RNA sequence: UCUCAGGAUAGCAAGAGCAAGUACGCAGUUUUAUUAGGUAAAGCGAAUGAUUAGAGGACUCGGGGUUCCAAGAAUCUCGACCUAUUCUCAAACUUUAAAUUGGUAAGAGCCGCGGAGUUUACUUAAAUGAACUCUCGGGAAGAAUGCAGUGCUCUUAGUGGGCCAUUUUUGGUAAGCAGAACUGGCGAUGAGGGAUGAACCUAACGUUGAGAUAAGGCGCCCAAAUGCACGCUCAUCAGAUACCACAAAAGGUGUUGGUUCAUACGGACAGCAGGCCUGCCGAAUGAACUAGCCCUGAAAAUGGAUGGCGCUGAAGCGUGUUGCCGAUACUCAACCAUCAGAGCAAAUGCGAGGCUUUGAU
């Protein structure tokens, strides 16, 4: 249980993804040289986890292995303003029992970390995806001209109203909990 | 296995290496061997006499006797959870000198030299070799190559 | 009748149980596999070498020669 | 501070790598390859919930 | 071993001992140094063996059909020979060639074509060589890590039908079949979890209290969340998960995602219209795919088994997040016993197969 600072006060409401930048270099490590540095953006729940994500992708993308290189640094990135709602696009590859797939997904959230967490839960529930399998190709905070999904564009209007049609009874604290009460609740 | 005979299952071990057919290899004829040297033992298929049992091919023995056509060597075989000394006699053909001591002597002499000189200056020199060690702190100024995970594509 | 023909299962462990015994390195080794030529030489060169202490009556024999 | 000078350059500074590690035994005794057993024994974790220090070596 | 339900024989096991427990020693471990190997793979425009496709060819090796006229020449058809290729393969093929793994080593019993010796069918033309002795010169101890398992004697019990799991494997359509390899395990073994149950998961057991756990759980039977957040699902045959108690080829205008091509106020799709086009209507509308849950494919004999109740704002499927419950393991103490520490004479508050203590088990 280690929180990143930009996570909510209630741990419940969001997953423990954080967004990392990791960068490393070919091991020989020649001093005065101007090294090729390999840098990548990973989403993980740890520094360790991030390192893994890093290396996996890196050994797939290029010749390098870990005994062949060194980790220069791992730096968590944060979201600018948690005051506004943004529409995020994400581009994925994941692995389904048959084959591998490229998906584009959109979520309306306050954080790119939130965008990701929601992405994972969704991908589990609807697609039975395994986290380890998921590869996020590219992520963009979306400009309105660019938002393509109906359940996304669905929420743009000021005239938005939800009645709350059914209120399921939920006592305020536990101190108030009773199995059986002397009269029936209401919905509304 | 239904058959047990001195050469059983000797097929590819003893076949001469590619394009080795009929190589006489005069060098082995000339190699000098001494009672205490370490020999590596390697069979050649053209020379049938003084052939060791396949088990001993590629083993490292210690020389023990020297005969006119053959070097007596010493190897050990694990048998029923114990080691058993075996005195081999190899014809010159199937024997070659092992570098396992050569390395040692070369190293030692150089090292000893270093230590003697240091003893001259009051500096104790140590010859102990340390294995790979955790990397020292570093500064890095370089060009950043930013990679992104590729989309999947099928090549048919 | 039916039996299990050859299994090497428990035998490896059994062998490692008390350790693998290795013989003792003895300064002086037996003479097996050493030719008689060399051996006679050793015998002679030892008998005649004064820097090698013999028995008393032996030295008598050696000093007479 | 090294980190700071780095960050400002756009360059980065890698601290020297840990020379001391700690290990704790997660798993029980039963049913283990004899090699594994002995490796554990060398690391001096002979039971569950045993921590120890070790150097960091190609060896270790 | 006339040996196959048995015997010996090694191995495994116990007790009594020996030795300076060469720690510069030891090791089912790495590291470093020197080295082996022909398996996996791959390779057959490379050898051996198979083996498809088309074309060319000055020069070719023969057959046949064609034609002409005539026996020749011209020419269609075959293959064989190259020419440049090409399809698919080998446990009894192989150039190439791994991972895992095998030898031997990592110094005082070391290193150095420096010395002086000893050798009567040892070596050489050769004080040449060789092997051993006494010398001369140099040599911080020559990797990590661990050592509550030092080496060896002596005497001897039981055993000699095995069985299972992961991975690898051969015969077999197959089998809770028959055989093999490495490591375990079960037998010889309990405790908690898989409702249940030899070989699965945690975990290895002296008597006892506390705490925090593993495996697994927390709607009730049941300790602990009818917790807090996500996605998906309505079954007139839902579903409910390792080893585990089975389902396939094949299908669905059920529902939700995603992929690739398309339409639309220079008014689409559809319907109604009307003569390919055109009006009305009015913002979204096509097509092929893919994978989730759901539906069909899905027949058996006593009455029935996600373990049972029952569960659909889940008590279902794939996740997120926090706490809590929970072994005979882990902590901490008390007691018992085992093994090992330390201390007990001019003695003495008591018994030396003793007393006092300490750590592990
Ligand atoms: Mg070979
Ligand atoms: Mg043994
Ligand atoms: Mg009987
Ligand atoms: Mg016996
Ligand atoms: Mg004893
Ligand atoms: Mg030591
Ligand atoms: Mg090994
Ligand atoms: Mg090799
Ligand atoms: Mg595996
Ligand atoms: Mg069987
Ligand atoms: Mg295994
Ligand atoms: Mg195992
Ligand atoms: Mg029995
Ligand atoms: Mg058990
Ligand atoms: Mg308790
Ligand atoms: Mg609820
Ligand atoms: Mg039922
Ligand atoms: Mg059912
Ligand atoms: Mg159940």
């Amino acid at each position: 249980v280690r929180k990143a600072a930009q996570e909510p006060k209630d741990d419940t409401l969001q997953m423990k993804v954080r967004q990392y930048v990791v960068s490393a270099a070919r091991l020989p490590i020649e001093q005065g040289t101007k090294p090729e540095i390999l840098q990548m953006r990973v989403f993980a729940r740890d520094e360790v986890h991030a390192k893994t994500k890093f290396w996996y992708n890196m050994r797939k993308l290029n010749k390098i292995k870990r005994s062949q290189g060194r980790i220069l640094s791992v730096n968590e990135i944060y979201e600018k303003s948690l005051n506004t709602v943004k529409t995020y696009g994400i581009v994925l590859k994941y692995q389904s029992r048959t084959a591998i797939h490229n998906m584009y997904k959109e979520y309306r959230d306050v954080s790119l970390n939130g965008a990701v967490s929601q992405l994972i839960q969704d991908m589990a529930g609807n697609h039975r995806a395994q986290p380890d399998t998921i590869q996020i190709i590219r992520t963009a905070t979306l400009e309105p001209k660019d938002i393509k999904r109906p359940a996304t564009l669905a929420m743009r209007n000021a005239a938005l109203k939800f009645p709350i049609v059914k209120t399921i009874h939920r006592p305020s604290e536990k101190k108030y909990r009773t199995v059986y009460k002397a009269t029936r609740p209401t919905t509304f | 296995t239904h058959s047990y005979g001195y050469r059983r299952q000797t097929r590819k071990k003893f076949a001469k290496a590619y394009k080795t057919k009929g190589h006489v290899r005069i060098s082995r004829y000339l190699t000098t061997y001494k009672v205490g040297e370490y020999v590596d033992i390697m069979v050649d298929g053209s020379q049938h006499k003084g052939m060791p049992y396949k088990l001993y091919h590629g083993r490292t023995g210690k020389v023990f006797n020297v005969n006119p056509r053959s070097i007596g060597v010493i190897v050990h075989r694990i048998v029923n959870g114990r080691y058993i000394e075996k005195r081999l006699h190899v014809k010159i053909e199937h024997v070659r000198p092992s570098n396992v001591k050569t390395a040692l002597s070369k190293r030692y002499q150089a090292n000893d030299q270093a230590k003697a000189e240091g003893n001259k200056a009051g500096k104790r020199v140590s010859t102990k070799r340390n294995p790979g060690q955790p990397l020292e702190a570093v500064q890095v100024q370089g060009a950043v190559n930013f990679q992104h995970p590729k989309v999947f594509r099928e090549i048919f | 009748a039916k039996s299990k023909n050859s299994t090497n299962k428990n035998q490896i462990s059994k062998s490692h149980r008390n350790g693998i015994k290795k013989p003792k390195d003895h300064r002086h080794i037996s003479t097996k596999g050493v030719n008689p030529r060399f051996l006679r030489n050793r015998r002679r060169a030892i008998k005649n070498d004064p820097s090698i202490k013999k028995s008393k009556n032996l030295e008598k024999k050696v000093n007479k020669e | 501070d090294e980190k700071r000078k780095a960050r400002k350059t756009g360059a980065f500074y890698v601290p020297a790598e840990a020379k001391v590690a700690f290990a704790i035994r997660i798993r029980g005794v039963n049913q283990l390859h004899p090699d594994v057993k002995r490796v554990l024994r060398l690391f001096r974790l002979r039971q569950l919930h045993n921590g120890a220090f070790f150097r960091v070596n190609k060896a270790s």
